[PDB]
C-alpha cells in the first residue's frame, strides 16, 4: 500500500502541537550558536561553527554568514544543509521587490515571506519543516534598525536581543543583565564576544571558530555597510576583547 | 524493521529490500556464460524444457535489442520482458535523436540509472532480472556489461550467471592467467563456440544437448542466434579436438 | 488488519475479502426479484419506508425507454452506476443511432467496478443490480454482482431471502417461457416468487412496485392503485 | 496514483535528522578517498573495487570531470553517484553555460550542488543520496579550492580531508604531514601514502586512480594557437606513470 | 522429447538394419566405411537410449574389421570420433569399449593387433572415473597378460 | 528532383538522381537519396530537402524497434509508417516518398506516398517533379516482368529524358538493386548516358 | 511482513501477492489450448450453477483482432479488463502499420501490462490466466499468460482446477501423434479432456464450449464451434466417459 507506510507525520498532537515541528527545535539546539545584538548604531551578528576539524578550513568558510540584500544578512544556527534552501529563496524575494517597486525590501517583508514557506510545510503536502532558526539584522526606513528571529514552526518574534543555538539559556540571562539601549557598534562588538565564551562548545573560542560580521551607520550619509570581516581581522579583534 | 520492506537506509546504510532482488535469480536455474573471442562474442545459456508440453522453440531467454546488441537475461521472464522493452525503446531513441546506434557502454549504463530510479521510490519493486548485454563495438571493439538490480555495473573481460556460476567463473579465471590477454584466441568464432561449451561442461558437470543450450553469437555490425541444428553441429567438433 | 483494511492485497484463498463483505450489504439490504419470458421483462420490487409516517422508498430506476435498473443494496453506490448507464445509453442514441443492448451495457459496467477496486483507496461498490431491458435479441435479464460479473437467466433475484425466490422461479421456469404477449401473468408470478421472500415485511398496494418493458411496452412503472390489478 | 510526496527524511525524537545519518554511515562503507589541497595544485585519489577479477577497471571511472578545471570523487555508493554526477553536470550547464556562459567558479558550483543533495531530502518518492564528494578545482578567484559536500546537503572548504571507511585514521595521519605550503609533487606521495593505509588488498598503480587538477595542460583542450586560452587544469594520469609514483612515496 | 518422433524413427531405422545385417557385413569386405556410414546416422540422434541400442549393431558389424588386418587401423581413429563428439552421453561408447574386451580373446589375434586397439581405449576412459574403473582394470589388464611372457 | 523505382523479375531496382537545388543555386550535386531504413527495404526522396529526411529518420527509428520485439518489417509495413506521419503534417510538409523494398514474404514491392499521404501499390512509381515528364514514356515503354539488364538500362533511360527536360534533376544516377543476390549500388555518369 | 505490498520481496527470493495470484486461477474454470499445425483449438468448462441460466449466453471466449483467440478462467471481472486493453492495442497496431497485429506480438504486449501492476503498490494485480493463439504468417502460435506476467510456447496447455486432469492426457495425445495433428481432429479432442477434467468438478454439472481458430477450414480466422459440428463433439465425449 501506501497508506502503509505513513504513520502521520504532520499532524496536531494532543496538546494541539505540530510533532515535527517540537523535534526541530531539539535539533537546533546540538547548532552552534549565533547571537545577535542591535545597536543604535548598528546590528551586530556573531555565529560559532557547529563543525571544527582537524583541518578543517575556516578561513575563507563563509558557511553562517550570507548576505540576502545589500543591507538584510543573516545568522545562521540549525542544519547548514537545511537553511541553505531558504537562503536563495530570500535573495529572490529581496531582489524581486527592488524589480517591481524600485525600492529596498523592508526587514518585515522579507521575513514574514520565509515564516510562511515553514508554515506550508507543515499545512500541506505531507512535508516535514526545515529545522533552522534565523537571526536577522536588516535596515529599513519605516522601523530603523529592526532584529528578527524566527523558529521552524514559521512565526517572528522582535528582539532587542536574542541568542540562538547551542546553551540559549545561559546566553539570554546573561544578555539581559549586561545590555543597555545606549550601547554602540563598539560596545555590542565586545559584548557579543563575551557571551559566546560562556557558551562555546570547545574551552577556548577560537578566531578561526568565530565569524563576526556588522552593520553599521558609520559608512557616510547616515547609509549602512555591511562588513563580513576577514579572519586577520577577527583575530584582530579578539585579541583587542582580551578573550585571547 | 520496516526499513527491509521500502528502500530506506537502515542503521548500517543498507538497503535490504534491493539485497533481495539477487536472490531470486536462482529460482529458474539458469545459467548463462558469455565470453570474447578474437573477432565475436559468444554467449551460451541453459534452456529449461521440463516437459513436452512445452514446445522448446519458444523458451527464449535471449532478446535482441539492437540489431548488434544482444541481451541474455538470468531470472525471472516477466521481469526479463519488462527490461528488454525499456532497453529496446531507448536504443531506438538514441539512434534516432543522435545518429547512430546506440553503445552498448551507454546502454548498460541506462539501464543502471533506471534500477537506481526503482529502488528510488517506495513503492516500486526493483526488477530483479540481471542482465547480460553482449556486443562487437566498432570503438570499445568486443565487449561484455553486466547490469544489475542496484544499477550497478561494470564492464567485463567475461562474465557467467547463474546459481551455479562460481564453479564457471573459476574456470574463466584460471584460462586468462595462461593466455594472458582478455579475450580468447582462435580465428574461427565457430571454435570459440566450441571451447565455450567445453568449459561449461566443465563447471556445471553435465554435457548439454542442442536443446539444453541457446547460443547467441555477435560478430561485427550483427548479432544472430544459432538454431538448434547448429549447436548439435558444434557437439560433434567436441569429439573433432 | 492484513488484508482487511487494504483494498489492493491478496489472498491465497484468490480472493478480495472486501468484495465478500460488500456482498454482506445484500443481505442487511431490500429485496427485488426479476423474471422475464421471450417477448417482456419485469421487475417486482418490495419497497421499503423509513418509518410509517415516511413515504416508501422507490427502488426501481428508469434508464430509458428499453432499459431500467433496480438496487438491492446501498443507495449512494447504486447513484454512481445509474449515472453511468444512463450516460452511456444516450451515448449510443447519439452515435450509432441504436438501443444500447443489454448484454453490452453489463459488460461496461463490469469493467467500470473492476478498475475502482483495483485502485488503492477504492471500494467495490456494495449494490446488487438487476438490468432488464428490451433489444433486438429480445428481453435479456442480467445479474449484477458485486464482483462486477454479469450472468444472463430467465429468472434471478437478489436481495434478503432471494434464494427461496430461486426455488419459486425455478418451479415456474417453464410455465412463465411458454406464456408469451401477456406480460400480466408474469407479474402474478412474480409476486408470488417475492412471497417467496418476506419475513412479515407484507406486500401491499404502496409496497409493491412493478415495472415492465415490453415490444409494444415503454419501460413504465406501476405503482399505486394500479399494481391492485395484480393483487 | 501518486501518494508519495510525503517526505521520507523525518526527525527522530531524540534530535538529529535520522535519514541524512544513515546515509552517512552508507561512506563508512564505501570506499575510501582522499583529496590534499596544496597551494600550486589539488590532488585526488581514490581505489578502484569490483566484483569480479574479470572486470575492467578501464572502464570504470570513480574521478570524473565535471567541467575541465573541476574534478570530483566520491566515497560511498556507486549507484548514487552515477547519477549524481550527471546531474551535477546538468545544472552547471543550465544555470552557467547558457546564462553566464564560462566555466563556473569551484565556490558557485559547489552551492548549486548542495541543493540537489538538499532536495532530495524534502519531497516524498525519494531519500537522499549516500555518498560524500570532494569537489576540487581551481578559479581564478577564489584561487585553487578544495571542498567536500555531505549526504546532509552542506559544503565544507578543508585544507585536507578524506571521506571513507578510513577517514578517521586518514585525517589522523594528514595531520602530521601537513604544512601550509606544499608542491603538488610532494602532495602526490601524500596523498597515495595516506591512501595505501586504507586499502587492505593490494596496492597498485592499475588499481589506484590518480588525478590531479594541478598544471594546465594545452594539447588536452583540443586545439593550439592562443594562449590566453588554455586546456583542461585537470589531468588523469594514466597507470604506468601512477607506478613510478609508487616508488616516490 | 517434446514429441515421440524421433524415438520411434531411429527404432524403426534399427530394426531393419539389423536383419540387413548379413548384407551389411559382407559389405565391410569390400570397403567398410561405406557399410559404415549408414549406421553412424542413427547415433547422430540426441536419444541415449536408442544410440545404445544401435551400438549392438555396429558391434557386429566390426568383428570383420578385426579379422581384417588393413582395416582395424580405422577402428581406433572411428571410436575417437564418436566418444569427443558425445559418446551418446557416454553410455554408447561404454557398451563398445565393455564388449570388444571379449571378443579379442576368442579371436586369438596378432599381439601387435591386439595391443594398439587396446591402448587407443585406455586413452579414451580416463576422463570419466564415476562407473567406468569396473571395466576400466580389465582393459589394462590385457596388454598385462602378453608382456609378463 | 525525379524518383522512380521499378518492378521486374528477381526483385526491384531503386532510382534517384543526385542534384538538389533550392532556387536557381544548386547545393550539391552529388548527395545520394537512397535511404536505408532496413537492410532490405530502401526509400527514395524526394522533394523539399528537410521534410522527406525528417520523416525518413522517424520511420527508421519505428522500424528498428519493430525488428528488436517482433520480427523485421514487410515492404508494406513500412510504408504505413511513412503514409500516416504524412497524413498528419498534409497542410504543412509536402513530401514524396518512394518506398520500394524485396521481400521473401512478398517478393519486390512498390508502395508510393504522396504529399497528404496515401499508399498505393504500383508496379512501376515515379514521383518528383521532373518524373511527370517522364511519366507517357513510362507506361508506354514498361514491360512486367523484365531481365535485370532490362531494367537498368529502362531506369537509365527514363531518367535521361528527366535530367533532359529538368534542371532540377541532374549529377549521377544512382540505382540500388534488391534481390536474393546481393544488393548492387549502380551509378552512371552523364557521358555514359549521354552517347544514348 | 512481505505479505502486505506487491514492492516488498522476502529474502527467500518469493514474492507471495503474485504467486498468491495464480491460486485465484486455481479456482477458476477449466480450460484448455492445443497447438496444433494448422491452427489452435480451445475449450472451455463453463460451470452452471443453477439452471436459471441461459447457456452459451455468458461469454468467456472473446475475440481480439480478427484472428486472435482469447478465452481466460480466474476472477472474471478482472479478465474482461484485461481483454479489453488488448483491443485497443490491436486497434493502435492497425493503425500504424495498417495490418493486424502478429500472434507473438500480441503476447509481448499482454506480458508487459501484467509486469505494470506488481510493480507498483497503486494498482492491484490481475487474477486470471488467459489462455489465447492463432494463425499468422509465422505459422500458429499457442500461449498461456500467468497474472505474473510469464508466458512460454506451448505443445499444449491448460490450468483451472482440472488441468492437471487435462495435461496428463496431452502428454498421451503427444505419444498418439508425435507429428502433431489437424485442427479438425482437434475439435473432437478438445471436448474429450474437459471431460475428464470435469471429474474434479463432478460434483457440479457442466457447458461445453469450444472456439477454434485454424488456416485449413476457417481460412485463418477466429470462429466459434456450433451447431452440427458441435453436437458431435458432446456426443463424442459422453460415450467415452460412459
Amino acid at each position: 500500500g501506501s497508506r502503509r507506510y505513513d504513520s502521520r507525520t504532520t499532524i496536531f498532537s494532543p496538546e494541539g502541537r505540530l510533532y515535527q515541528v517540537e523535534y526541530a527545535l531539539e535539533s537546533i539546539s546540538h547548532a552552534g550558536t549565533a547571537i545577535g545584538i542591535m545597536a543604535s548604531d548598528g546590528i551586530v551578528l556573531a555565529a560559532e561553527r557547529k563543525v571544527t576539524s582537524t583541518l578543517l578550513e575556516q578561513d575563507t568558510s563563509t558557511e553562517k554568514l550570507y548576505k540576502l540584500n545589500d543591507k538584510i544578512a543573516v545568522a545562521v544556527a540549525g542544519l547548514t544543509a537545511d537553511a541553505e534552501i531558504l537562503i536563495n529563496t530570500a535573495r529572490i524575494h529581496a531582489q524581486n521587490y527592488l524589480k517591481t517597486y524600485n525600492e529596498d525590501i523592508p526587514v518585515e517583508i522579507l521575513v514574514r515571506r520565509l515564516s510562511d514557506i515553514k508554515q506550508g510545510y507543515t499545512q500541506h503536502g505531507g512535508l516535514r519543516p526545515f529545522g533552522v532558526s534565523f537571526i536577522y539584522a536588516g535596515y529599513d526606513d519605516r522601523y530603523g534598525y529592526q532584529l528578527y528571529t524566527s523558529n521552524p514552526s514559521g512565526n517572528y518574534t522582535g528582539w532587542k536581543a536574542i541568542s540562538v543555538g547551542a546553551n540559549t539559556s545561559a546566553a539570554q540571562t546573561l544578555l539581559q543583565m549586561d545590555y543597555k539601549d545606549d550601547m554602540k557598534v563598539d560596545d555590542a562588538i565586545e559584548l557579543a564576544l563575551k557571551t559566546l565564551s560562556k557558551t562555546t562548545d570547545s574551552s577556548a573560542l577560537t578566531y578561526d571558530r568565530l565569524e563576526f560580521a556588522t552593520i553599521r551607520k558609520g559608512a557616510n550619509d547616515g547609509e549602512v555597510y555591511q562588513k563580513i570581516f576577514k579572519p586577520q581581522e577577527i583575530k584582530d579583534i579578539l585579541v583587542k576583547t582580551g578573550i585571547t | 524493521g520496516y526499513d527491509r520492506h521500502i528502500t530506506i537506509f537502515s542503521p548500517e546504510g543498507r538497503l535490504y529490500q534491493v539485497e533481495y532482488a539477487f536472490k531470486a535469480t536462482n529460482q529458474t536455474n539458469i545459467n548463462s556464460l558469455a565470453v570474447r573471442g578474437k573477432d565475436c562474442t559468444v554467449v551460451i545459456s541453459q534452456k529449461k524444457v521440463p516437459d513436452k508440453l512445452l514446445d522448446p522453440t519458444t523458451v527464449s531467454y535471449i532478446f535482441c535489442i539492437s540489431r548488434t546488441i544482444g541481451m541474455v537475461v538470468n531470472g525471472p521472464i516477466p521481469d526479463a520482458r519488462n527490461a528488454a522493452l525499456r532497453a529496446k525503446a531507448e536504443a531506438a531513441e538514441f539512434r534516432y535523436k543522435y545518429g547512430y546506434d546506440m553503445p552498448c557502454d551507454v546502454l548498460a549504463k541506462r539501464m543502471a540509472n533506471l534500477s537506481q530510479i526503482y529502488t528510488q521510490r517506495a513503492y516500486m519493486r526493483p526488477l530483479g532480472v540481471i542482465l547480460t548485454f553482449v556486443s562487437v563495438d566498432e570503438e570499445l571493439g568486443p565487449s561484455i556489461y553486466k547490469t544489475d538490480p542496484a544499477g550497478y555495473y561494470v564492464g567485463y573481460k567475461a562474465t557467467a550467471t547463474g546459481p551455479k556460476q562460481q564453479e564457471i567463473t573459476t574456470n574463466l579465471e584460471n584460462h586468462f592467467k595462461k593466455s594472458k590477454i582478455d579475450h580468447i584466441n582462435e580465428e574461427s568464432w565457430e571454435k570459440v563456440v566450441e571451447f565455450a561449451i567445453t568449459h561449461m561442461i566443465d563447471a556445471l558437470g553435465t554435457e548439454f544437448s542442442k536443446n539444453d543450450l541457446e547460443v547467441g553469437v555477435a560478430t561485427k555490425d550483427k548479432f544472430f542466434t544459432l538454431s538448434a541444428e547448429n549447436i548439435e553441429e558444434r557437439l560433434v567438433a567436441i569429439a573433432e579436438q | 488488519n492484513n488484508y482487511d483494511g487494504d483494498t489492493v492485497t491478496f489472498s491465497p484463498t484468490g480472493r478480495l475479502f472486501q468484495v465478500e463483505y460488500a456482498l454482506e450489504a445484500i443481505k442487511q439490504g431490500s429485496v427485488t426479484v426479476g423474471l422475464r419470458s421471450n417477448t417482456h421483462a419485469v421487475l417486482v420490487a418490495l419497497k421499503r419506508n423509513a418509518d410509517e409516517l415516511s413515504s416508501y422508498q422507490k427502488k426501481i430506476i428508469k434508464c430509458d425507454e428499453h432499459m431500467g435498473l433496480s438496487l438491492a443494496g446501498l443507495a449512494p453506490d447504486a447513484r454512481v452506476l445509474s449515472n453511468y448507464l444512463r450516460q452511456q445509453c444516450n451515448y449510443s442514441s447519439l452515435v450509432f443511432n441504436r438501443k444500447l443492448a443489454v448484454e453490452r451495457a453489463g459488460h461496461l459496467l463490469c469493467d467500470k467496478a473492476q478498475k475502482n477496486t483495483q485502485s488503492y483507496g477504492g471500494r467495490p461498490y456494495g449494490v446488487g443490480l438487476l438490468i432488464i431491458g428490451y433489444d433486438k435479441s429480445g428481453a435479456h435479464l442480467l445479474e449484477f454482482q458485486p464482483s462486477g460479473n454479469v450472468t444472463e437467466l430467465y429468472g434471478t433475484a437478489i436481495g434478503a431471502r432471494s434464494q427461496g425466490a430461486k426455488t419459486y422461479l425455478e418451479r415456474t421456469l417453464d410455465t412463465f417461457i411458454k406464456i408469451d404477449g401477456n406480460p400480466d401473468e408474469l407479474i402474478k408470478a412474480g409476486v408470488e416468487a417475492i412471497s417467496q421472500s418476506l419475513r412479515d415485511e407484507s406486500l401491499t398496494v404502496d409496497n409493491l412496485s412493478i415495472a415492465i418493458v415490453g415490444k409494444d411496452t415503454p419501460f413504465t412503472i406501476y405503482d399505486g392503485e394500479a399494481v391492485a390489478k395484480y393483487i | 496514483t501518486d501518494r508519495y510526496s510525503f517526505s521520507l527524511t523525518t526527525f527522530s525524537p531524540s534530535g538529529k535528522l535520522g535519514q541524512i545519518d544513515y546515509a552517512l554511515t552508507a561512506v563508512k562503507q564505501g570506499v575510501t578517498s582522499l583529496g590534499i589541497k596544496a597551494t600550486n595544485g589539488v590532488v585526488i585519489a581514490t581505489e578502484k573495487k569490483s566484483s569480479s577479477p574479470l572486470a575492467m577497471s578501464e572502464t570504470l571511472s570513480k574521478v570524473s570531470l565535471l567541467t575541465p578545471d573541476i574534478g570530483a570523487v566520491y566515497s560511498g555508493m556507486g549507484p548514487d553517484y552515477r547519477v549524481l554526477v550527471d546531474k551535477s553536470r546538468k545544472v552547471a550547464h543550465t544555470s552557467y553555460k547558457r546564462i553566464y556562459g564560462e566555466y563556473p567558479p569551484t565556490k558557485l558550483l559547489v552551492s548549486e550542488v548542495a541543493k540537489i543533495m538538499q532536495e532530495a531530502t524534502q519531497s516524498g518518492g525519494v531519500r537522499p543520496f549516500g555518498v560524500s564528494l570532494l569537489i576540487a578545482g581551481h578559479d581564478e578567484f577564489n584561487g585553487f579550492s578544495l571542498y567536500q559536500v555531505d549526504p546532509s546537503g552542506s559544503y565544507f572548504p578543508w585544507k585536507a580531508t578524506a571521506i571513507g571507511k578510513g577517514s578517521v585514521a586518514a585525517k589522523t595521519f594528514l595531520e602530521k604531514r601537513w604544512n601550509d605550503e606544499l608542491e603538488l609533487e610532494d602532495a602526490i606521495h601524500i596523498a597515495l601514502l595516506t591512501l595505501k593505509e586504507s586499502v587492505e588488498g593490494e596496492f597498485n598503480g592499475d588499481t589506484i586512480e590518480l588525478a590531479i587538477i594541478g598544471d594546465e595542460n594545452p594539447d588536452l583542450l583540443g586545439y593550439t594557437g592562443i594562449p590566453t586560452d588554455k586546456g583542461p587544469r585537470f589531468r588523469k594520469l594514466t597507470s604506468q606513470e601512477i607506478n613510478d609514483r609508487l616508488e616516490a612515496l | 522429447m517434446s514429441r515421440d518422433a524421433p524415438i520411434k524413427a531411429d527404432k524403426d531405422y534399427s530394426q531393419i538394419l539389423k536383419e540387413e545385417f548379413p548384407k551389411i557385413d559382407s559389405l565391410a569386405q569390400n570397403d567398410c566405411n561405406s557399410a559404415l556410414d549408414q549406421l553412424l546416422v542413427l547415433e547422430k540422434k540426441t536419444r541415449q537410449a536408442s544410440d545404445l541400442a544401435s551400438s549392438k549393431e555396429v558391434l557386429a558389424k566390426i568383428v570383420d574389421l578385426l579379422a581384417s588386418r588393413n582395416k582395424w587401423d580405422d577402428l581406433n581413429e572411428q571410436l575417437t570420433l564418436l566418444s569427443k563428439k558425445h559418446g551418446q552421453l557416454k553410455l554408447s561408447i561404454q557398451y563398445m569399449i565393455q564388449k570388444v574386451m571379449e571378443y579379442l580373446k576368442s579371436s586369438k589375434s596378432l599381439d601387435l593387433n591386439t595391443r594398439i586397439s587396446v591402448i587407443e581405449t585406455i586413452r579414451v576412459v580416463t576422463e570419466n572415473k564415476i562407473f567406468v574403473e569396473v571395466e576400466r582394470a580389465r582393459v589394462t589388464k590385457d596388454l598385462v597378460e602378453i608382456k609378463k611372457e | 528532383t525525379s524518383i522512380m523505382a521499378v518492378t521486374f523479375k528477381d526483385g526491384v531496382i531503386l532510382g534517384a538522381d543526385s542534384r538538389t537545388t533550392t532556387g536557381a543555386y544548386i547545393a550539391n550535386r552529388v548527395t545520394d537519396k537512397l535511404t536505408r531504413v532496413h537492410d532490405k527495404i530502401w526509400c527514395c526522396r524526394s522533394g523539399s530537402a528537410a521534410d522527406t529526411q525528417a520523416i525518413a529518420d522517424i520511420v527508421q527509428y519505428h522500424l528498428e524497434l519493430y525488428t528488436s520485439q517482433y520480427g523485421t518489417p514487410s515492404t508494406e509495413t513500412a510504408a504505413s509508417v511513412f503514409k500516416e506521419l504524412c497524413y498528419e503534417n498534409k497542410d504543412n510538409l509536402t513530401a514524396g516518398i518512394i518506398v520500394a523494398g524485396y521481400d521473401d514474404k512478398n517478393k519486390g514491392e512498390v508502395y508510393t506516398i504522396p504529399l497528404g499521404g496515401s499508399v498505393h501499390k504500383l508496379p512501376y512509381a515515379i514521383a518528383g517533379s521532373g518524373s511527370t515528364f517522364i511519366y507517357g514514356y513510362c507506361d508506354k515503354n514498361f514491360r512486367e516482368n523484365m531481365s535485370k539488364e532490362e531494367t537498368v538500362d529502362f531506369i537509365k533511360h527514363s531518367l535521361s529524358q528527366a535530367i533532359k527536360w529538368d534542371g532540377s534533376s541532374g549529377g549521377v544516377i544512382r540505382m540500388v538493386v534488391l534481390t536474393a543476390a546481393g544488393v548492387e549500388r549502380l551509378i552512371f555518369y552523364p557521358d555514359e548516358y549521354e552517347q544514348l | 511482513g512481505y505479505d502486505l505490498s506487491n514492492s516488498v520481496f522476502s529474502p527467500d527470493g518469493r514474492n507471495f501477492q503474485v504467486e498468491y495470484a495464480v491460486k485465484a486461477v486455481e479456482n477458476g474454470t477449466t480450460s484448455i489450448g492445443i497447438k496444433c499445425n494448422d491452427g489452435v483449438v480451445f475449450a472451455v468448462e463453463k460451470l452452471i450453477t443453477s439452471k436459471l441460466l441461459v447457456p452459451q449466453k455468458n461469454v468467456k471466449i472473446q475475440v481480439v483482432d480478427r484472428h486472435i483467440g482469447c478465452v481466460y478462467s480466474g476472477l472474471i471481472p478482472d479478465g474482461r479488463h484485461l481483454v479489453n486493453r488488448g483491443r485497443e492495442e490491436a486497434a493502435s497496431f492497425k493503425k500504424l502499420y495498417k495490418t493486424p497485429i502478429p500472434i507473438p506480438a500480441f503476447a509481448d504486449r499482454l506480458g508487459q501490462y501484467v509486469q505494470a501492476h506488481t510493480l507498483y503498490n497503486s494498482v492491484r494485480p490481475f487474477g486470471v490466466s488467459t489462455i489465447f493463439g492463432g494463425v499468422d504468417k509465422n505459422g500458429a502460435h499457442l500461449y498461456m499468460l500467468e497474472p505474473s506476467g510469464s508466458y512460454w510456447g506451448y505443445k499444449g496447455a491448460a490450468t483451472g482446477k482440472g488441468r492437471q486432469s487435462a495435461k496428463a492426457e496431452l502428454e498421451k495425445l503427444v505419444d498418439h501423434h508425435p507429428e502433431g495433428l489437424s485442427a479438425r481432429e482437434a475439435v473432437k479432442q478438445a471436448a474429450k479432456i474437459i471431460y475428464l477434467a470435469h471429474e474434479d468438478n463432478k460434483e457440479k454439472d457442466f457447458e461445453l464450449e469450444i472456439s477454434w481458430c485454424s488456416l485449413s477450414e476457417t481460412n485463418g480466422l477466429h470462429k466459434f464451434v456450433k451447431g452440427d459440428l458441435l453436437q458431435e463433439a458432446i456426443d463424442f465425449a459422453q460415450k467415452e466417459i460412459n
